[PDB]
């Protein structure tokens, strides 16, 4: 029940070093094997490198070996990845894993790593308002960089929500909506907020959804 | 070096269907070959050891195995909670390497969209862009057309549409489409529809609403 939890940049400008540090909870570093793997969006998987915490050697994917680093810190638990000279290709959720021999047998959770130039822009929220069923929404439209979150009531509605993944628009923004259907009969009762969170820019949106 | 090819990439079958799922290496790998299943959103878990060996907690409905070198995941009775991305990777010798993932979705019965639409709020006028929001929901199989009307008069420029992954209940998946103009287009015009056709639907449904009304 080792748990991995890896941190770092969102956004990292091209030919600049992503840097990302691993937390490990239960387990020391100082023995098994330890890894970086990415995952482009929408693609595999691809093994980035591993250190040995027995001995500290290293040994790193022929396809990075020049651009990779791995350092540790036996003092906090923690060791990180460092891959400089990045572009666009290295954009992945990242993820850190324990091996026991050559498998992966624990993942953190995964970070999403953007490298582009452009800047961090906080959302626009604006409410979707409209027989037995009715669906509100909201409309989550240019920011920037992935990700954002969506939650409804505070995370106390659930049931019905769907979150559609964003598109990239071609003002090189983030759009998307989230929608839930409810009992046309609720709708004078109870009261519907959608809660954005856009962690890159450290933004939060409450938006009240009201029918006129 | 060693190179994994996994087949297939994508695959539909119902509740309690048998399937495999065959990975081949470019060299011998002598057995050190893994699973994982990646649902959407999460880090991939790893399923089966050294080809053949189940992780702890798994259920016996996996199974692994080898002929030279081929190795083959299979699912005896396929169910609902087994959709995702499987995978397979070889760790014999360095660098590690993965296949390219086979797709996991589930058959269903066909189920009609429910049709929504939204008009753009005010706020959103005042911007200078505007959005027009159609929503699709709970709907099977994926493939659906949806038609932007305006003033009665088909619209092909502005739109763009997105589809959730299948829902882990019901199986269903929903889309949304959006039409996105300039304020002043906007406001020249006063019926705006969306037309949707899907194999569910035994006529055509539009919804619309009239800007300013």
């Amino acid at each position: 029940q080792v748990q991995l939890q890896e941190s770092g940049p969102g956004l990292v400008k091209p030919s600049e070093t992503l840097s990302l540090t691993c937390a490990v909870s239960g387990d020391s570093i100082s023995s098994n094997y330890w890894s970086w793997i990415r995952q482009p969006p929408g693609k595999g998987l691809e093994w980035i490198g591993r250190f040995s915490g027995s001995g500290g050697s290293t040994d790193f994917n022929p396809s990075l070996k020049s651009r990779v680093t791995i350092s540790t810190d036996t003092s906090k638990n923690q060791f990180s990845l460092n891959l400089r000279s990045v572009t666009a290709a290295d954009t992945a959720v990242y993820y850190c894993a324990k091996t026991y021999s050559g498998t992966f047998d624990y993942w953190g959770q995964g970070v999403l790593v953007t490298v582009s130039s452009a800047s961090t822009k906080g959302p626009s929220v604006f409410p979707l308002a409209p027989e037995s069923t009715a669906a509100l929404g909201c409309l989550v439209k240019d920011y920037f960089p992935e990700p954002v979150t969506v939650s409804w009531n505070s995370g106390s509605l659930t049931s019905g929500v769907h979150t559609f993944p964003a598109v990239l628009q071609s003002s090189g923004l983030y759009s998307l909506s989230s929608v839930v259907t409810v009992p046309s009969s609720s709708l004078g009762t109870q009261t519907y907020v959608c809660n954005v969170n856009h962690k890159p820019s450290n933004t939060k949106v409450d938006k009240r959804v009201e029918i006129k | 070096d060693i190179q994994m090819t996994q087949s297939p990439s994508s695959l539909s079958a119902s509740v309690g269907d048998r399937v495999t799922i065959t990975c081949r290496a470019s060299q011998d790998i002598n057995n050190y070959l893994s699973w994982y299943q990646q649902k959407p959103g999460k880090a991939p878990k790893p399923l089966i050891y050294y080809a053949s060996s189940l992780e702890t907690g798994v259920p016996s409905r996996f199974s692994g195995s080898r002929s030279g070198t081929d190795y083959t995941l299979t699912i005896s009775s396929l169910q609902l909670e087994d959709f995702a991305t499987y995978y397979c990777q070889q760790y014999n010798n360095s660098p590690y390497s993965f296949g390219q993932g086979t797709k996991v979705e589930i058959k269903r019965t066909v189920a009609a969209p429910s049709v929504f639409i939204f008009p753009p709020s005010e706020d959103q006028v005042k911007s200078g862009t505007v959005s027009v929001v159609c929503l699709l929901n709970n709907f099977y199989p994926r493939e659906a057309s949806v038609k932007w009307k305006v003033d009665g008069a088909l619209k092909t420029g502005n739109s763009q549409e997105s589809v959730t992954e299948q829902d882990s209940k019901d199986n269903t998946y929903s889309l949304s489409s959006t039409l996105t103009l300039s304020s002043t287009e906007y406001q020249s015009h006063k019926v705006y529809a969306c037309e949707v056709t899907h194999q569910g639907l035994s006529s055509p449904v539009t919804k619309s609403f009239n800007r300013g009304e």
